[PDB]
């Protein structure tokens, strides 16, 4: 029946197109401008790049942190 | 040789070698599994077709470079509601990057001799 407090807004997903397009940057010759850092991890090695955060850096596959 | 490609394709598909999308084509270029990079052309693509070239022409990776998204995307078996007849619609794939495991093949050695020259 009816209650008075309002419900909680569900998470919506923030989908980025071309998210790959961001994480590299592609050179004029056959290199690359890697703008992202790379997780120095076991579980996760050379593929999985880190989180570019305002205050800190977070990989999002094996939950490893580096702050400033 | 496109039904070299189809054969290639459909034993990397089956076995489950390929990589296939772009984030999954950086990771297998990054660990360095290519063994082969299939590409579609023709769409409105400024960055993301010399994101894939300046990739593939970093170390060893080849290119296959098919005209249509969608054809590919037809061929990588995504989309078949009512397999008598036609596939409905399906999204236009533009880079499986195949890791083919299963070299128990014909189509491997004529495509090898495609890139060859």
């Amino acid at each position: 029946k009816s209650y008075t407090t309002p419900k909680k807004n569900k998470h919506k997903r923030k989908k980025v197109k071309l998210a790959v397009l961001k994480y590299y940057k592609v050179d004029e010759n056959g290199k690359i401008s890697r703008l992202r850092r790379e997780c120095p991890s076991d579980e996760c090695g050379a593929g999985v790049f880190m989180a570019s955060h305002f205050d800190r850096h977070y990989c999002g596959k094996c939950c490893l942190t580096y702050c400033f | 040789v496109n039904t070299a490609l189809q054969e290639v394709l459909k034993t990397a598909l089956i076995h489950d070698g390929l990589a296939r999308g772009i984030r999954e084509a950086a990771k297998a270029l990054d660990k360095r599994q290519a063994h082969l990079c299939v590409l579609a052309s023709n769409c409105d693509e400024p960055m993301y077709v010399k994101l894939v070239e300046a990739l593939c022409a970093e170390h060893q990776i080849n290119l296959i470079k098919v005209d249509d998204n969608k054809k590919l995307g037809e061929w990588v078996g995504l989309c078949k509601i009512d397999r008598e007849g036609k596939p409905r619609k399906v999204v236009g794939c533009s880079c499986v990057v195949v890791k083919d495991y299963g070299k128990e093949s014909q189509a491997k050695d004529v495509i090898e001799e495609y890139f060859k020259c």
